[PDB]
């Protein structure tokens, strides 16, 4: 744990920001999981959960330790909402 | 009492939603707005600006409040429309309130309402319906009287009535209020449970 701070507190200072495919990448998620809230719960795609999976990303690139990161992070992002919703329903 | 109600919706749609994410995820890209100037323009027209209604404004604002009177409009809308219609003439630092104001004070209150004003959450489709279940407790005990032995049934034997075979299914607070109502009428007693024919 406390080699587990000293990483984080290092790694949170880093602000990453954004590159040209994340943001051309995450609306071509987004649209679908609005068009699949369109189809039982609340579970709907809000702008919230944009500025979520923003975050998200944000978190795990901070934790890769970069100025900025590519989309094979955001994919990662995007799991873990699959995920909860999956878990909603089961 | 509220002067305007909006409904701040709308659906899931691509050819919006494809524009809003696409702004949203815009502000994290880099390093007209009166930032602070628009709070100070406010302070300014609130302390220096107080309109008037002027004769030409006045024929417009109840030649519409006509319009929507044949159109559905109780006398608050006309207060909503002369106060409104005076902020529209604050706005522009007018201080004078004339046709061309009072059309976009209509115009916002149509884009709200219009976008009959349900007063006891009473609709139209809704109070004939409680007009036939007054007709169907009329009916439905004097049939009871010609044809039992009792003016009186158990409200077990009231709903096992009128919820069963009647009409589309009527829940008992409905029948509590239209036979409350011929109380005040007096056709029939509510004793304790038990209820019973003039």
């Amino acid at each position: 744990p406390s080699k587990m701070r000293e990483y984080i507190a290092y790694a949170k200072t880093k602000r990453p920001v954004m590159s040209e495919a994340v943001n051309d990448y995450v609306v071509q998620a987004y649209i679908r999981l609005r068009q699949d809230s369109k189809r039982f719960s609340f579970g709907q795609a809000t702008p919230r959960t944009l500025l979520g999976i923003i975050r998200l990303s944000q978190a795990l690139a901070k934790l890769r330790l970069a100025d900025m990161v590519d989309i094979d992070d955001v994919e990662e992002a995007l799991r873990l909402v699959r995920v909860s919703k999956e878990s909603l329903y089961q | 009492r509220f002067d305007l109600v909006y409904l701040v919706l709308d659906k899931v749609d691509e050819k919006n939603d494809r524009e809003l994410a696409k702004h949203l995820t815009n502000l994290y890209l880099e390093d007209v707005l009166p930032v602070e100037f628009l709070t100070m323009y406010i302070s300014y027209a609130k302390e220096h600006i107080h309109p008037i209604i002027t004769e030409a404004a006045k024929t417009e604002l109840v030649r519409a409040y006509v319009g929507m009177r044949k159109m559905t409009a109780t006398t608050r809308q006309l207060e909503s429309m002369i106060r409104l219609a005076e902020a529209h003439a604050k706005m522009k630092l007018k201080n004078v309130v004339e046709l061309e104001d009072v059309q976009e004070a209509v115009r916002l209150i149509r884009s709200a309402i219009k976008d009959k004003i349900d007063m006891n959450l009473v609709q139209t489709g809704k109070s004939v319906i409680q007009r036939k279940l007054q007709e169907d407790l009329s009916r439905e005990i004097m049939n009871v009287l010609k044809d039992q032995a009792s003016d009186s049934m158990s409200f077990n034997e009231l709903i096992k009535q009128i919820n069963e075979h009647s009409q589309d299914r009527v829940e008992s607070s409905d029948i509590q209020e239209a036979l409350s109502r011929l109380q005040q009428e007096d056709k029939v007693i509510v004793l304790g449970g038990v209820r019973r024919s003039v």
